[PDB]
């Protein structure tokens, strides 16, 4: 189990850790959260109670560093950093708990939520679609823009999501235009799988990223690039079998945590629409179909 | 953007654009099988492919072979459209290949766009007007091309026949779009109307008579009364 310890909490916000949030007073003595479980990637995200705009925050693994929070009254807002002095954080640590200033990760033992929702997820590759090496952790918020975003404006603070288009010479073989349209196997399989992602793990990695990057900040680009890597599936006609029953499994935990209220935008009409009913896949999602069904039948 | 009323002049300006449509590609009789269900026979088709401003009509005969063997014709019949137009603007010399080609049917916009991948600067466009290409086999020189194939061929035409020697563009798809609306709406009329008087001749190397100037008055505006009598009819106005 580990910590990551708050210096202060000097404004009034909404923390959150993961699918958890907590409310914090202006000045509140706040000094972290404990008992964070070892093994996956986690999220601290912020919301001001004064701008219940921009929500952020960071992604990163206790096993790669010891980190902390701490207000900067300049650029005002709750900043991640790392203590390299291992002695200097277990003394800050200890004292805190001792103190009893900290909340504990609120994991209720019968719970796989978080792991299903990160079961791909990997804090390297994390930090390749958030470039900033000088970190070990990433920041994310609800403003952030992707790369094929700027394409249709600054490059340092992009979401380096892969870029998939359906109306690409990277999509469509040339003699194969209408074949390949119609049936994205070659683009999923040969392009993207065996191409870019190497492995479908890394490929699910992505997308639920990108799932949980578009709820814990209503991250727009990052919706839209969860609902293309879906698309390319659910459009092809040809995948492997594994990847189907692993996909019905992702979608399902993301759509059971969604909250309720926000359907509207995160979820988009056409493509769930055309997943679940008229694509090759239509059969295929049986858990997701059934949840949608029974949460969302508006949408659909 | 898509083409409407309100931007209609842009089409009779000096980029070159080219209006396709589809909806002859495909052409089948229905029928009764020996045992009373219903199949198809397809006949020959063509795409109808025009420069509004020139005249020029490539029209590329689809022959019913093309069809052999295969499934979900309707749907095959918009990507071979869309191939051969591609093709057709490969063929162009640069100076030649449209700046535009709007399809007169929105379904072709996707078929065009993947086949035109090679050509990003080329925009694909649909439209909001209700263009009577399809009645392009009411025009006997045509049809009778179309039905004659016996391979995939490309013939070209200039569907003004002369008439750019007295006339603008703007004024030229004017009469052409009426006639055809008109060949569309009645065509035994229309075409009565045409030929009634048989000392006014069609050229060997032409599509419609040689009318003079204040003959085609007089044709246009029997399509117009044609065309206004067929409304109150249809709607019972």
């Amino acid at each position: 189990m580990n910590t990551v310890p708050f210096t202060s909490a000097p404004i009034e916000v909404t923390i959150g850790i993961d699918q958890y949030s907590f409310n914090v007073k202006e000045n509140q003595p706040f000094h972290g959260i404990k008992d964070i479980p070892i093994g996956h990637v986690h999220v601290i995200h912020f919301q001001h109670a004064d701008n219940s705009s921009m929500r952020y925050g960071y992604w990163f693994d206790c096993r790669m560093g010891n980190f902390y929070i701490q207000y900067d009254p300049k650029d005002g807002l709750y900043k991640m950093m790392e203590e390299r002095d291992g002695a200097k954080f277990e003394n800050i640590v200890h004292n805190f708990k001792e103190r009893q200033m900290m909340v504990s990760y609120p994991k209720i033992d019968e719970d796989d939520t978080w792991y299903n929702l990160t079961e791909f997820v990997q804090m390297d590759k994390i930090r390749k679609i958030v470039r900033k090496d000088e970190n070990q952790f990433s920041y994310v918020d609800s403003s952030m823009t992707t790369v094929q975003e700027n394409e249709l404006s600054d490059p340092a603070h992009s979401l380096n999501y892969t870029v998939i288009n359906f109306k690409s010479r990277e999509a469509i073989r040339p003699g194969h235009e209408m074949e390949d349209f119609l049936d994205k196997s070659y683009y999923l399989n040969t392009v993207m799988l065996q191409g870019i992602f190497k492995n479908s793990s890394n490929y699910f990695g992505e997308l639920q990223f990108a799932f949980l990057n578009a709820m814990f900040f209503g991250n727009y680009g990052s919706s839209l690039q969860w609902h293309a890597m879906i698309e390319l599936i659910c459009s092809s006609a040809t995948v492997p079998k594994h990847m189907l029953d692993k996909l019905d499994e992702i979608l399902y935990y993301q759509i059971k945590t969604l909250p309720e209220q926000y359907s509207d935008i995160l979820l988009n009409e056409r493509v769930w629409n055309i997943c679940l009913y008229s694509s090759f896949q239509k059969n295929s999602l049986h858990n997701t179909e059934k949840i949608m069904e029974n949460k969302y039948p508006e949408l659909l | 953007g898509a083409m409407n009323s309100s931007n209609y002049a842009e089409l009779f300006n000096n980029d070159i654009k080219l209006f396709v449509d589809d909806t002859n590609v495909y052409r089948v009789t229905v029928h009764k099988t020996f045992e009373g269900n219903v199949a198809t026979k397809a006949i020959n088709g063509c795409i109808f492919t025009l420069n509004p401003k020139t005249g020029h009509l490539f029209l590329k005969i689809i022959h019913t072979s093309v069809w052999a063997g295969q499934k979900r014709l309707s749907q095959l019949a918009k990507w071979k459209t869309a191939e051969e137009v591609s093709a057709l603007v490969r063929s162009l010399p640069k100076e030649e290949q449209p700046k535009q080609i709007i399809v007169t049917r929105k379904a072709m916009l996707d078929p065009l766009e993947v086949h035109m991948l090679d050509f990003p600067n080329i925009a694909i466009r649909p439209t909001e007007l209700r263009l009577p290409f399809s009645a392009a086999m009411s025009i006997d020189k045509l049809s009778d091309v179309v039905m004659k194939a016996t391979e995939p061929q490309m013939v070209l035409f200039n569907i003004y026949d002369d008439w750019l020697d007295r006339i603008s563009s703007y004024t030229a798809f004017s009469r052409l779009t009426l006639l055809l609306r008109a060949l569309k709406t009645n065509e035994e009329s229309a075409k009565m109307i045409l030929l009634s008087d048989p000392t006014i001749t069609i050229k060997s190397y032409h599509l419609w008579p040689s009318f003079t100037d204040e003959q085609w008055i007089t044709i246009e505006s029997q399509m117009r009364d044609l065309i206004l009598t067929e409304y109150g009819r249809k709607y019972n106005v």
